[PDB]
């Protein structure tokens, strides 16, 4: 399956300007894993099935989706700096990595 | 600590070959699985991945000539070698392990070309 | 009079493991099977006491739907009267039955790279169940004359174990989804 991604280019005036993340996929996918990256250096940290967090991440996250399209929503604080997101599917090979670019300043 | 570490990263040459090794400690290669992912400069990452107890292999690639896994299964290291990899690939190479879930740990190595 | 609908029963996602299965009740709707006839691609239908022709113009007094995730050998096991791990431990089904049984293969969704451990099944029991009853229990199994005192040890096992389904799965092993319906012909 190929997956396709959209992103804005945007200038903020405060936190609390709500944020949405989206991925769209060529064919049915049942399981997806949810990841955030900070620019400049790229360790990896994971948010997994049922959208429960790993250790060491803020509590305010929730994710629910519909077929060929996945969404999770974030409201406040450091994510405005910190969030770049990738979406990946684990139902059958090859495990395509996906692509994109996102920024806020 | 449970650890992944990167060893003999490739260094600049006119010759287009490059080598990199990654080393694992605090778990055995017979007990979990480790997955290998590559990033071109200025681009998203690109993936090669396999699930095993030991000795198994799985691949999908756009090109596979000279290409199959290379491994020193004394727990010492995993190894990559390609004739033209310097121009084609590997600004950075990354070393990563997976378990059943929510136990996934990542190591980063930087390759000079 | 209006749609039930069936789509919430059949089409919906993330349905139950073999034990702690679920029961749903359906009333006051149009049968309208023709949409099922057209849409279905289901690799098995078998019906007991009824035929797929002479199926419209039937009034069913109560309708119940039960959903499962299963490994293909169990798909033959789910027939009445059989023997095996399932028929002994889990979801015993009586020979006196009036339903019809539906199965389709979910490997594109249910299987997992690295295994979908969340599907759980029970391996030892002191006796074998009567039809349509559940157990949700744990009392550590003793395989000797001495106790293992409610803790792990010698000849002492936890009764629960995890299925694995993968890419390139054994075609008989790989996961299946099974739905069962029960009817009585006594009242509108
Ligand atoms: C199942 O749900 C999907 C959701 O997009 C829909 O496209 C499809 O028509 C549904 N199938 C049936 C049989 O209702």
């Amino acid at each position: 399956q190929i997956v396709l991604t959209q992103s804005p280019a945007i200038m903020s005036a405060s936190p609390g300007e709500k944020v949405t993340m989206t991925c769209s996929a060529s064919s049915t996918v049942s399981f997806i894993y949810w990841y955030q990256q900070k620019p400049g250096s790229s360790p990896r940290l994971l948010i997994y099935d049922t959208s429960n967090p790993a250790s060491g991440v803020p509590v305010r996250f929730s994710g629910s989706g519909c077929g060929t399209s996945y969404y999770l929503t974030i409201s406040r604080m450091e994510a405005e700096d910190a969030a770049t997101y990738y979406c990946q599917q684990w139902n059958t090979y090859p495990l395509t990595f996906g692509a994109g670019t996102k920024l806020e300043l | 600590q449970v650890q992944l570490k990167e060893s003999g990263p490739g260094l600049v040459a006119p010759s287009q070959s490059l080598s990199i090794t990654c080393t694992v400690s605090g778990f055995s290669l017979t007990r979990y699985g480790v997955h290998w992912v590559r990033q071109p400069p200025g681009k998203g990452l690109e993936w090669l991945g396999v699930i095993w107890a030991d000795g198994s292999t799985y691949y999908n690639s756009a090109l596979m000539s000279r290409l199959s896994i290379s491994k020193d299964n004394s727990k010492s290291q995993v190894f990559l070698n390609m004739n033209s990899l310097q121009t084609d690939d590997t600004a950075k190479y990354y070393c990563a392990r997976d378990g059943r879930g929510y136990d996934d740990y990542w190591g980063q190595g930087t390759t000079l070309t | 009079t209006n749609l039930c609908p069936f789509g919430e029963v059949f089409n919906a996602t993330r349905f139950a493991s073999v034990y702690a299965w679920n029961r749903k009740r359906i009333s006051n709707c149009v049968a309208d099977y023709s949409v099922l006839y057209n849409s279905a691609s289901f690799s098995t239908f078998k019906c007991y006491g009824v035929s797929p022709t002479k199926l419209n113009d039937l009034c069913f007094t109560n309708v119940y739907a039960d959903s499962f995730v299963i490994r293909g050998d169990e798909v033959r096991q789910i027939a009445p009267g059989q023997t095996g791990k399932i028929a002994d431990y889990n979801y015993k089904l009586p020979d006196d039955f009036t339903g019809c049984v539906i199965a389709w293969n979910s490997n594109n969704l249910d299987s997992k790279v690295g295994g979908n451990y969340n599907y759980l099944y029970r391996l030892f029991r002191k006796s074998n169940l009567k039809p349509f009853e559940r157990d949700i229990s744990t009392e550590i199994y003793q395989a000797g004359s001495t106790p293992c005192n409610g803790v792990e040890g010698f000849n002492c096992y936890f009764p629960l174990q995890s299925y694995g389904f993968q890419p390139t799965n054994g075609v008989g092993y790989q996961p299946y989804r099974v739905v069962v319906l029960s009817f009585e012909l006594l009242h509108a």
